[PDB]
DNA sequence: GCACAGGATGTATATATCTGACACGTGCCTGGAGACTAGGGAGTAATCCCCTTGGCGGTTAAAACGCGGGGGACAGCGCGTACGTGC
DNA sequence: CGTACGCGCTGTCCCCCGCGTTTTAACCGCCAAGGGGATTACTCCCTAGTCTCCAGGCACGTGTCAGATATATACATCCTGTGC
C-alpha cells in the first residue's frame, strides 16, 4: 500500500508553534500541502533560472534569497530573507 | 445536458458573485462561458492522461490543466 | 537531523533531495535546502497564525478551508503572492456594492 | 405579506457569501463533464475527486467573473448584469478576443 | 480662415500614430524618469542605453494596451471621452494593483 | 546631481500620442495624472526586479537582459533585446 | 550526410537544439528524437511566420522585413497572435483599428 | 567574443520562402528572440511532463504532447506532423 | 433647409539624392561529429486488488412554472461646461 | 474661444423579482462485477561519458544598393460662404 509522503506533519507542528490549542482538518491539510509544493515550485524555479542567466552551475542560498525577493510580497519577503538567513547561520554554526 | 446547468444554480453563483439583477439572456451565455472553460481545462487533462497511457483521467490531470491555464487549484494534492 | 541543527520543524532533508532530483541545476549548495525550508517554514507559520485567528473568530477549534481563504484574502500581502490561486471550499469574502444597498 | 422586488436578493448574496458549499448539483455537472471529454477521447474513466477539482475550479472561476461581470454593469450605471458585460470582462482579461 | 471642427483631428492623429511604430515619449525625459525610480530603489546604477530603451519599449506597449481597454471602458458607459475611472475598471479587470 | 519631480517628463502631449495610437479620441483632463499614476507602478515594477537581478549578477551596471527578464517574470514577455 | 540535420532534412541545428536541451536541466537525460522534432518545430514556425511577414514586407513595397513587418503578420493570425498572445515586438506599433461610435456620422 | 544566434538558419528559411527578401537587424533580433521564447516554452513543458509521469527522460514523445498543450490547432496539428516526420526521415538514415 | 462649388487644409505622391546598413567573401577556431563502452532506464510481460461504474428505488429538496405588478432599462431632451483646436 | 459631449431629468414600457403550487430528477443508501491501474522482476536498448578529429559557424572586414531624407507636386475634403 504506497507511501505517499507530504509536509503534513510539519504543517501540524509549526501550527502548535503558533496556535496551541488549535486543530486542522484533512480539507485543509490537503491546502497547506499544496501551498507548501506550489511555494516550492515558484522559488525553486526562479532561482534555477538564476543560475542559468548568470551562467553558473550551483543554486546557492543566495541564488534562493534572491529568488524569494522576485517571489514574494515587500514585506513577506522580509521576514522571510529574516528566517531564511537566521537558520542558515545558526545551521553553519552547529556541525 | 449543458442545459442541465440549471437558472437557479447559475442564478446561486451570481449571488456569491455579489450580482443583484439578472438580464434572462445571461444564462445561456453563462453556458457558452461555462462549456469554453471546461473544454480548454479537459483538453488539456485528457492531453496528460493520453500522455500517461491511461484511461481514467486523474485529479492530477487537473490539476496539471488548471496551473497550465494559470488558474493554479489547492487541495487536490498540489 | 538538520532541521534540529538549524532550529527549523521543516525537513531539511526533504528540502535538499528535491532540489536534486527536481531538474533545477547540475549542482546544490549545503545552505539552500536549509534557506529554503526556511522561507517555507516561514510562510506556512503566516497562514497558520492568520488561519487560526479566523477559527477563532469564527468560533471553532478547527481549520477548515474557508479560514485559509478568509486569512488569505483578507490579508493584503498573502492575497497577492496566492493572486491566481483557486483555494478548494474557500467562498469568497463578504462584498456588497454601495449602489446595490437599499435606500 | 409581500418582500419589495430585490431584498431577497440582497439577503441571498449575504447567504452565500457566508457559505463555501458547491451551488451546481453534482450529477447534471458531472455528466456535463463527460460529454465535454468523450468530444477529445472515447471509453473515460474519472477519478470523483478529478470531477470534484474541475467543479472548484470552474464555480470559483464564475463567481470571480460575475464579480467583475457586475463591475461592468455598474460601470454603466446600471445594476442588473447583461451578457455585454460579460463580454466586456472577458475582453479585458484577455479571455475572449 | 479656418478651423477644423472638434474631433477631427482627433481621428487624424489616431490614424497617423496607428501607422507607425517610433516611440512617443520623449527620449530625455523618459531617462531622467527610469534613473530616479531606480536610485529610490538603490543608489549608484548605470545603465546600457539599450536597457533604458528595452524598458521604454515596454512602457509604451503597456500603456497603448492600457488606453485601447480604457478606450472599451469610456464605451461601455455610452460615453466616447476616457475618464480615471474607466482606466480604474480596466486595471481592476486586468487584476492589476 | 538630484533628480527631482522627473514623471512630469511625461508631458501631456505625449500621454497624448500614446492614446492616440490607443484608439482614444476623446481625453478627460484628469486622465494625464492618473497615467503618470500608472506608468509610474508599472517602472516601479519592471525595476524592483531588473535590479534585483543587477545585484544578484553584482554588477553597479543595468543591462538590456536584466530588464528584458523582469517583463518575462512580470508576464510581459519582450522581443527585440536579447534573450 | 554528417549533419544530423542533414539526416533529418532540416534547416535547423540539430546539434545546437541537442547541447541546449542539456545544458538546460529539463531532465537527467534527453533522447535522440527529442532534439529531431523539436529543432523541426522550432522550423514550422520561423517558416510559418516569415511567410506572413514577407507577405506584409511586400504590401508595404519593401525588400527588407522589419518588425512592423512580423506586427501586422502575428496580429493578423488568429493561432500565431494567440500564441504571441503575451507578447511585445519591439517596433511593433499597432494593428488600425478605430472603434465604431468614434467615426463621424 | 562568439555571441550564438539563429541568424543564419533564419536566413536560410527566409531564402526558402520568400528568395528576394531581406531582413533587418532588428527584424532578425525579434527573429531570433522568437525562437528562443518557443524554445523554453516547449522544453520546460516537456520537463514537467517526463517529472510529473517519474520519468528521467525527455524524449520526443514528450517534445509532441508538448506541443499539444502549447500552440493552437491548425500551428499544432501541422507542426506535430512536420514534426514527427523529421524524426521517421532521421530514424532511417 | 440643404447641398454643392469656393478655397486651403493635410495627405498623398513623384522625384532624385545621399547615406549607411545589409549582405558577402575570407579566414580562423570551437562545438559537433565520429566511434566506443558501460550501466541503468524503461519497456514488457506477469499478478493483483482497488476504484469505478452501474443499476436500483424512497423520501425529499430542488426545479419548474406561472402570475402579477413594480422599478429599472432605455430613449428623448436639454443645460452647462470641459476639452479640442489654433496661435 | 465655442462646440458638442458629459450628465441630470424625465417619462414610459416590460423585463425581472417575489411568491404560491405543480413537476422532475438529485440524492443516499446498498450491493455487485470487472476494468484498469498499481506493483514486481528481467533484459536489453539507448544515452551519458569520454577522445580525437575538422568544418560549421563566427567575427572580421569591405563593397553597394534599399531605404531615409529633402523638396517639389498631384489628390483629397472638409467646412465656411453665398444664393435660391
Ligand atoms: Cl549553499
Ligand atoms: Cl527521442
Amino acid at each position: 500500500k504506497t507511501r505517499k509522503e507530504s509536509y503534513a506533519i510539519y504543517v501540524y507542528k509549526v501550527l502548535k508553534q503558533v496556535h496551541p490549542d488549535t486543530g486542522i482538518s484533512s480539507k485543509a491539510m490537503s491546502i497547506m500541502n499544496s501551498f507548501v509544493n506550489d511555494v516550492f515550485e515558484r522559488i525553486a524555479g526562479e532561482a534555477s533560472r538564476l543560475a542559468h542567466y548568470n551562467k553558473r552551475s550551483t543554486i546557492t542560498s543566495r541564488e534562493i534569497q534572491t529568488a524569494v525577493r522576485l517571489l514574494l510580497p515587500g514585506e513577506l519577503a522580509k521576514h522571510a530573507v529574516s528566517e531564511g538567513t537566521k537558520a542558515v547561520t545558526k545551521y553553519t554554526s552547529a556541525k | 445536458n449543458i442545459q442541465g446547468i440549471t437558472k437557479p444554480a447559475i442564478r446561486r453563483l451570481a449571488r456569491r458573485g455579489g450580482v443583484k439583477r439578472i438580464s434572462g439572456l445571461i444564462y445561456e451565455e453563462t453556458r457558452g462561458v461555462l462549456k469554453v472553460f471546461l473544454e480548454n481545462v479537459i483538453r488539456d487533462a485528457v492531453t496528460y492522461t493520453e500522455h500517461a497511457k491511461r484511461k481514467t483521467v486523474t485529479a492530477m490531470d487537473v490539476v496539471y490543466a488548471l496551473k497550465r491555464q494559470g488558474r493554479t487549484l489547492y487541495g487536490f494534492g498540489g | 537531523t538538520r532541521s534540529s541543527r538549524a532550529g527549523l520543524q521543516f525537513p531539511v532533508g526533504r528540502v535538499h533531495r528535491l532540489l536534486r532530483k527536481g531538474n533545477y541545476a547540475e549542482r546544490v549548495g549545503a545552505g539552500a535546502p536549509v534557506y529554503l525550508a526556511a522561507v517555507l517554514e516561514y510562510l506556512t507559520a503566516e497562514i497558520l497564525e492568520l488561519a487560526g485567528n479566523a477559527a477563532r473568530d469564527n468560533k471553532k477549534t478547527r481549520i477548515i478551508p474557508r479560514h485559509l481563504q478568509l486569512a488569505v484574502r483578507n490579508d493584503e500581502e498573502l492575497n497577492k503572492l496566492l493572486g491566481r490561486v483557486t483555494i478548494a471550499q474557500g467562498g469568497v469574502l463578504p462584498n456588497i456594492q454601495s449602489v446595490l444597498l437599499p435606500k | 405579506h409581500r418582500y419589495r422586488p430585490g431584498t431577497v436578493a440582497l439577503r441571498e448574496i449575504r447567504r452565500y457569501q457566508k457559505s463555501t458549499e458547491l451551488l451546481i448539483r453534482k450529477l447534471p455537472f458531472q455528466r456535463l463533464v463527460r460529454e465535454i471529454a468523450q468530444d477529445f477521447k472515447t471509453d473515460l474513466r474519472f477519478q470523483s475527486s478529478a470531477v470534484m477539482a474541475l467543479q472548484e475550479a470552474s464555480e470559483a472561476y464564475l463567481v470571480a467573473l460575475f464579480e467583475d461581470t457586475n463591475l461592468c454593469a455598474i460601470h454603466a450605471k446600471r445594476v442588473t448584469i447583461m451578457p455585454k458585460d460579460i463580454q466586456l470582462a472577458r475582453r479585458i482579461r484577455g479571455e475572449r478576443a
